[PDB]
RNA sequence: GGCCCAUUCGGGUCUUGUAAUUGGAAUGAGUACAAUGUAAAUACCUUAACGAGGAACAAUUGGAGGGCAAGUCUGGUGCCAGCAGCCGCGGUAAUUCCAGCUCCAAUAGCGUAUAUUAAAGUUGUUGCAGCUGGGGGGAGUAUGGUCGCAAGGCUGAAACUUAAAGGAA
């Protein structure tokens, strides 16, 4: 019957998640994943995202070099800088 | 305790060194590390005087 | 006397919310009948039946719907007292909870089952009915055992709950006098609505059949997903009479509506005054 | 990149909850100790 | 970041 | 403080502080309920962060003045009510189990 | 006659205009400028139309209702079938196409045939999030990825849930049981009831299982609907030293490749001790080693600690119970608890040896 | 599975109401006899943004581009920015979002990006001054259409930031048994990248058609300096009547163009708006559908809105007929029981409509 | 080793403890023979039999204070400060864990909210805007709240990189 199938689909994927819930965990639900309890390299392949102490140093552009560039082009255009004066 | 179960504030068991790392023994945790660090710090102190 | 009336009158106040039940011919009241197995019920749904239309209704059978007052009408039916999932249907529609307790042997799972399923889904009026008052010689532990099971009762429905005691059964059904004031609290109670029953329109089914068609079925044999007519009062708020209606008949699955007759009523309450004994009619 | 962006946007957003929560910390302190204090002065005239 | 929580896309089959 | 009455009922318009990132802070257990005698909206507490999730919405609150015994450190001086029940059930039995709440 | 010229859906809505006497565009038609100026040189036309709480809520809501039946008291087809249609109280026939054999085969009038109309989002599938709690006479804890069955509004069905927790209201991550005495949240693939319904959940529902303990195990309600939730799984990676110097160390094992450690560059670390630390450069030669800086002088006896969160999935599993169409009515059966099916299978439960708390004793501590 | 519609007409209407009632639909025969049969590049963007704004609902297209199935979803919101096309201004893709405005999980907070104005369209003007009031009395009450720079046409370079923040349940039920009495008469002279005068010469010329009536003209000016004018130049007016004693509006809109004397745009204007004033009863004739949609998807009760006999139209009835369509509810046209004027009472009971996406 | 005092340093004192083992006695709630009572029955009264070790035959209510994790969150002048903590790696037939953390008070009773009563410092004047109307001390300080006012930047000069003239240096 039509009921007949849908209860074997449905007693098919009990029986397929009812052996995953028994069977063997993934290595990545697992927390304490030390070196050799992983696949080799899996985490090129992984895209997992964490936390970094600082902000990395900033790699030098186009447009930043021309933003302190303009700036000083404004700061000596009109003269409004800092030195020492004499004593 | 005035609104806190007894369930709610249990205790917590600390954790051992690892079987296979047992022979650099007694995994240190925090109150250990800050009996380490004072001794060291208050050491440095009395050599910089 | 000031304070006193501000603390009393302060507890008029609850939360203004809509009614939708109407006013002019409203539903049966659902009464629900739930008892473990082995006490009350049968003999008990037998025994208000026979006070409340002259009619002994021997061998009962699904829900029975009955004229008890003059504007009130109610449907009285019975969980079968093992399946947890008529248990949890009949909590999430019932209005009036006959709450059946061995009060001999005291109370039990199933009966706290049922109230926490309908403490969760919104919980109905509950009366409690306390059977099996043949304890022994003992009035001294019959009232022992009558106020512990009042005040634990108290502690699951509200404080002031009615519990109702019945004495023993007496040749087939209860002894009428308490079913006469049984019924005198059936006939007052002051419904308060609810909030999903009173977003949904929602229907017990009291009359199946299916309209399919017998040579259709000598032809294909026997695996047809075949038409079925519902017959039955419906609560709650007005189901829409356009076919494709989505509705879920809770506990075969999810359908959609295909046509809707509606009939005069089986069952109708007549036009201080009291209620005729032609006009104590059931269906 | 990922590690200047992430560090950003946590640092963005821990100054937009803090400003938030501050925000009704001090509505609630204002706009009903008002009201608190506006009942203890006509209580004190009891 | 734009993919990261989408459930739905349109699918062009022009 | 509710006028002449000692309690006073009210429906919980929404929790307050439910974004706050410490538990059992005072702004963290602290709900706004509408007065249904004179329609006004207050703030009032509630014991903890778990029994905050007793109230959800429009639940029929029953709230009581606080009585503050003195400057407390994590405070906000400023709300005055607590909530002591909720639908008509006892939110500290609520708390130790002894009730379930019914809706 | 108007409106059964616009319902009378097979004629043109220009010939519903015509027997009574194109929304892309927005502004509508207007006549040209020239009969408009010489229409609305006059302007007299249009001269006219120039120029207790609580009671208080009943009050509202009562004069709505008032003002429904007083717009109710119309045509008799209009109001009793099409414009609301059967209120309360009807007495209807109902029929529904495909219902399937087994409920006319098995139809025992015991049970009761109730039935419920869904609303616009209950029919919608997707993960429900919940809050929900273990019962407080439930014995048994509840895990995440066993099933229970819930009864969501008119649908009872057994699902997956899984439990979460939003640590201080960071994340939404995720637990493996469910608390012993509280709340937390949950999220279950099945149908989108809407917010603020209540809900019971109950591990076992039929009879010969159903032993002396008491059956529903969760109760709670539903927070939010959603089509997909992002939550996380916490996976520290843990490492060791192998040569210590002052205020840093090479750490050896928990990276396999220099590429992986090159990923994952800058990462701020921590020991058991708390002493937190930033892993800098990989090593050259052995391959997963690297070298990180600490706050001070960690010890050989350390692990050091990468928090990172992996994400985790709900499992889109659903059966509705639908016990109605067996033969038994009681004794139905779904998916298997996980204590039950290492029971069958005679699986021993996972153990991992050094997970197990011991008794730790303090050695004094001296320094020289 | 799918309720079809046949044409592309009424496509936003189609699409706003299939993601309001969560109803599969397919469009079929999109323009398919034509030169370059299918769907338009604004409309696939418009599709585009309902993928912005929803969550988990698919959209397909098909090979030859005549027919769209659209399965919807949940209404989520967020922040985004939509850089909508040069084919229509962003009031095209702002008016079918003000309609799954409030009904969404997030808050609406986003920004268009595209030419402001157009003939044929709604305007910032007219978004904001016409079509906010009707839902600030239908329920709503923290919208706002900001502008931070406005595009006339042909290459425009405006921004548009629509923020709506009540994130209602249900619009309430309307009541509008009269016809509102206007008390004001305002508007808003705009003009970008030309010069200040021609801003007086409109307002001059909308007033001088409005002096003879004994109510109160006001319109403002504004003409716009700097980086906030755009890419091109343009011009443009729209009026509003306003009632103050309920908050009612009946506006009108156009734009100048190349060659348009702006007495001309300005008198244009102001006796489009009192033809508006004359065909209209409570709303407008563009104020209407989403009045009667937001009057559908109240609550479970009657909701009754005065209209006249001119607002009835093609347009008017073939938005009915989408409405029964897809969630099968009809209107009841009542009419008033005096006999100096010629208008219906519309009376729509409402569908049991909540949001279900905000969380509780 | 316990206890007591004290702001401090410290002082005063003394058979005191322990989920340590263990022993036989006691009976009461309950379960119940009866007889008495009474029209009859209940109850009171009298009363054989059984009835305790977690005497589990399982009294509460409120308060004070800790302590813990490879846990989580916040701040910032390393290792800290704070908020806190049913959520930890695994694990639920799993675990045996600060032995179920310690102490205190009432005890078939015990909290909370609101209003209150009593106590005397009961003045010797003048307290505002004057022909009556009144909030609550003096001196200050802070402000992620609400309502305001306020910055830019050579003017002309923007749709126009535009004149004359002026300013500034
Ligand atoms: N002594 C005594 N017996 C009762 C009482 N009420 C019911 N019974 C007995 O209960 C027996 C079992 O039948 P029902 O009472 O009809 O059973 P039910 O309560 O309907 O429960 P199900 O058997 O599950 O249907 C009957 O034969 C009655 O004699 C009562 O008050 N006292
Ligand atoms: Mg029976």
């Amino acid at each position: 019957s039509s009921f007949e199938k849908q209860q074997i689909e449905i007693r098919k994927q009990i029986e397929q998640l009812e052996n995953e819930a028994v069977a063997e965990k993934k290595w990545s639900l697992k927390g304490e994943v030390k070196a050799k309890d992983r696949p080799e390299d899996a985490l090129l392949t992984e895209e997992l995202e964490f936390d970094r102490t600082a902000k990395p140093v900033p790699v030098i552009t186009s447009e930043v070099t021309e933003s302190l560039e303009d700036m000083i082009r404004r700061r000596i255009q009109d003269s409004n800088f800092d030195d020492l004066q004499r004593r | 305790a005035k609104l806190v179960h007894d369930v709610q504030k249990k205790q917590h068991r600390e954790r051992s060194q690892l079987t296979s790392r047992s022979r650099y023994g007694f995994l240190e945790k925090h109150k250990d590390y800050v009996k380490r660090a004072q001794d060291f710090h208050r050491k440095q102190s009395t050599l910089k005087v | 006397t000031m304070q006193r009336s501000s603390d009393v009158n302060e507890r008029k106040l609850h939360v203004p919310m809509v009614d939708r039940t109407p006013e002019d011919d409203p539903p049966p009241f659902i009464v629900a009948v739930v008892g473990p197995p082995g006490t009350g019920k049968t003999t008990l749904i037998r025994s208000l039946v026979r006070r409340m239309t002259k009619s002994t209704l021997n061998d009962i059978q699904g829900p029975i719907t009955v004229v008890s007052g003059k504007h009130r009408r109610l449907t009285f039916l019975e969980c079968p007292a093992d399946d947890l999932n008529a248990m949890i249907d009949i909590a999430k529609i019932a209005d009036l909870v006959l709450l059946l307790i061995d009060g001999n042997f005291g109370f039990e799972m199933e009966t706290m089952e049922f109230l926490n399923i309908a403490q969760h889904h919104g919980m109905p009026r509950v009366l409690g009915v306390a059977t099996h008052l043949d304890l022994f010689k003992s009035q001294s532990t019959l009232r022992a055992s009558k106020k512990r099971l009042k005040h634990r009762f108290w502690t699951e429905v509200y404080q002031g709950a009615k519990l109702f005691y019945l004495s023993g059964v007496i040749n087939g059904r209860y002894p009428d006098r308490e079913i006469l004031n049984l019924s005198r609290f059936i006939s007052v109670m002051k419904f308060r609505p609810l909030k999903w029953r009173n977003e949904h329109p929602y229907m017990l089914a009291d009359r199946f059949t299916d309209l399919t068609h017998p040579e259709l079925i000598e032809t294909q044999g026997l695996q047809i997903d075949r038409k079925v007519a519902i017959y039955g009062y419906l609560h709650g708020t007005p189901l829409p009479s356009a076919p494709g209606t989505r509705v879920h008949i809770a506990g075969v699955g999810d359908f959609s509506v295909a046509q809707i007759e509606k009939l005069p009523d089986p069952c109708p309450t007549p036009f201080r005054k009291r209620l005729d004994d032609k006009d104590k009619l059931i269906y | 990149f990922e590690a200047r962006q992430r560090i950003e946007e946590k640092n963005k957003e821990s100054s937009d909850y803090h400003a938030k929560m501050a925000h009704i910390v001090n509505t609630i302190n204002t706009e009903e100790g008002a009201e608190k204090n506006k009942y203890e002065r006509e209580r004190k005239l009891r | 970041k734009m993919m990261k929580n989408k459930r739905g896309g349109v699918i062009d089959k022009r | 403080p509710f006028g002449g009455s000692s309690h006073a009922k009210g429906i919980v318009l929404e929790k307050l502080g439910i974004e706050s990132k410490q538990p059992n802070s005072a702004i963290r257990k602290c709900v706004r309920v509408q007065l249904i005698k004179n329609g006004k909206k207050v703030t009032a507490f509630v014991p903890n962060d778990g029994c905050l999730n007793f109230v959800d919405e429009n639940d029929e609150v029953l709230l009581a003045g606080f009585g503050r015994k003195g400057k407390a450190k994590g405070d906000i001086p400023g709300v005055r009510f607590k909530v002591v029940k909720v639908s008509g059930v006892s939110l500290l039995a609520l708390w130790k189990e002894k009730k379930e709440k019914p809706r | 006659n108007i409106g059964k010229l616009i319902y009378m859906d097979n004629i043109s809505p220009e010939e519903c205009i015509r027997r009574w006497r194109d929304l892309e565009k927005f502004v509508p038609y207007f006549d040209t400028f020239e009969k408009l100026a010489k229409k609305w040189k006059s302007v007299d036309a249009i001269k006219e139309r120039f120029l207790t709480w609580y009671e208080l809520q009943k009050a509202k809501i009562s004069k709505q209702l008032e003002i429904n039946n007083i717009e109710y008291q119309e045509m008799t087809p209009e109001q009793r079938q099409r414009i609301e249609g059967f209120k309360a109280g009807s007495y209807v026939r109902i029929v529904f196409e495909k219902v399937p054999m087994e409920f006319v085969k098995n139809f025992n009038p015991k049970f009761p045939i109730v039935m419920g109309g869904l609303l616009p989002t209950e029919i919608k599938f997707g993960i429900v999030k919940a809050r929900l709690r273990r019962h407080r006479w439930h014995k048994k804890i509840l895990k995440t990825n066993d099933p229970l069955v819930l009864s969501l509004g008119w649908r009872r069905f057994q699902t997956l849930p899984i439990y979460t927790t939003t640590d201080s209201r960071t994340r939404t991550r995720m637990l493996k049981y469910t608390p012993e005495h509280t709340y937390c949240n949950a999220a279950f693939y099945g149908p989108l009831c809407s917010p603020n319904t209540p809900f019971c959940g109950v591990q076992i529902v039929a009879n010969s299982d159903t032993g002396n303990g008491f059956r529903i195990a969760a109760t709670g309600i539903v927070e939010e609907i959603d089509v997909n939730i992002e939550i996380v799984k916490k996976l520290k990676l843990v490492g060791f030293p192998y040569k210590i110097f002052k205020n840093t160390a090479f750490i050896k094992d928990m990276f396999s490749s220099a590429m992986e450690v090159a990923r994952f560059e800058g990462a701020q670390i921590k020991t058991v001790s708390g002493i937190r630390g930033e892993i800098k450069r990989a090593l050259s030669k052995p391959e997963g080693h690297y070298r990180a800086a600490f706050e001070d002088k960690i010890l050989m006896s350390d692990i050091v600690i990468l928090r990172s969160w992996y994400p985790v999935r709900v499992k889109k599993f659903y059966n509705p119970v639908t016990s109605l169409l067996l033969k038994e009515k009681t004794e139905w059966k779904g998916l298997r608890l996980t204590g039950q099916i290492r029971a069958a299978m005679n699986l021993e439960t996972p153990s991992n040896p050094d997970s197990a708390y011991h008794k730790i004793e303090r050695v004094e501590r001296h320094f020289n | 599975k799918y309720t079809t519609f046949q044409g592309s007409q009424n496509f936003r209407l189609r699409i706003v109401l299939a993601t309001l009632s969560g109803k599969p639909i397919k469009i079929e025969k999109i323009r398919s006899g034509d030169l370059n049969p299918g769907l338009k590049d604004y409309e696939v963007s418009f599709l585009r943004l309902i993928e912005s704004v929803t969550n988990g609902s698919v959209i397909e297209i098909s090979y030859t581009g005549t027919t769209v199935i659209y399965r919807p979803g949940i209404i989520v919101g967020g922040a985004s920015t939509h850089i909508c096309p040069s084919s229509k201004p962003v009031g095209y893709f702002v008016e079918p979002m003000l309609y799954l405005a409030p009904f969404s999980k997030k808050k609406f907070s986003i920004l268009f990006k595209g030419i402001t104005a157009s003939h044929n369209d709604a305007g910032i003007e007219a978004i904001k001054w016409g079509l906010m009031p009707v839902m600030e009395k239908f329920g709503v009450r923290e919208c706002a259409l900001h502008t931070l720079k406005r595009g006339s046409p042909p290459l425009g370079g405006g921004e548009v930031h629509l923020v709506v923040d009540s994130l209602i349940a249900q619009p309430i039920t309307m009541h509008e048994i009269d016809r509102p009495i206007i008390s004001s008469i305002t508007g808003v002279a705009y003009s970008t990248r030309v010069s200040p005068s021609l801003v007086n010469r409109m307002i001059d010329g909308a007033k001088k058609v409005l002096k003879n009536l004994q109510c109160e003209v006001n319109i403002t000016a504004d003409v716009w300096r700097g980086e906030n004018s755009g890419k091109s130049p343009g011009w443009g007016i729209t009026l509003v009547a306003q009632s103050k004693q309920k908050g009612w509006s009946y506006f009108a809109e156009d734009i100048g163009d190349a060659g348009s004397i702006p007495e001309e745009l300005g008198e244009k204007v102001a006796c489009q708006l009192l033809e508006e004033i004359s065909k209209s009863a409570a709303v407008g004739r563009n104020q209407l559908p989403l009045a009667i949609v937001y009057m559908v998807i109240g609550k479970e009760d009657i909701g009754r809105l005065r209209i006249n006999k001119e607002q009835i139209d093609e347009r008017f009835i073939i938005l009915l007929r989408d409405i029964k369509k897809i969630f099968n509810t009809e209107v009841f046209l009542k009419p008033v029981d005096e006999a100096d004027n010629e208008d219906m009472i519309a009376t729509i009971k409402g569908i049991g409509f909540t949001n279900t996406s905000k969380k509780i």
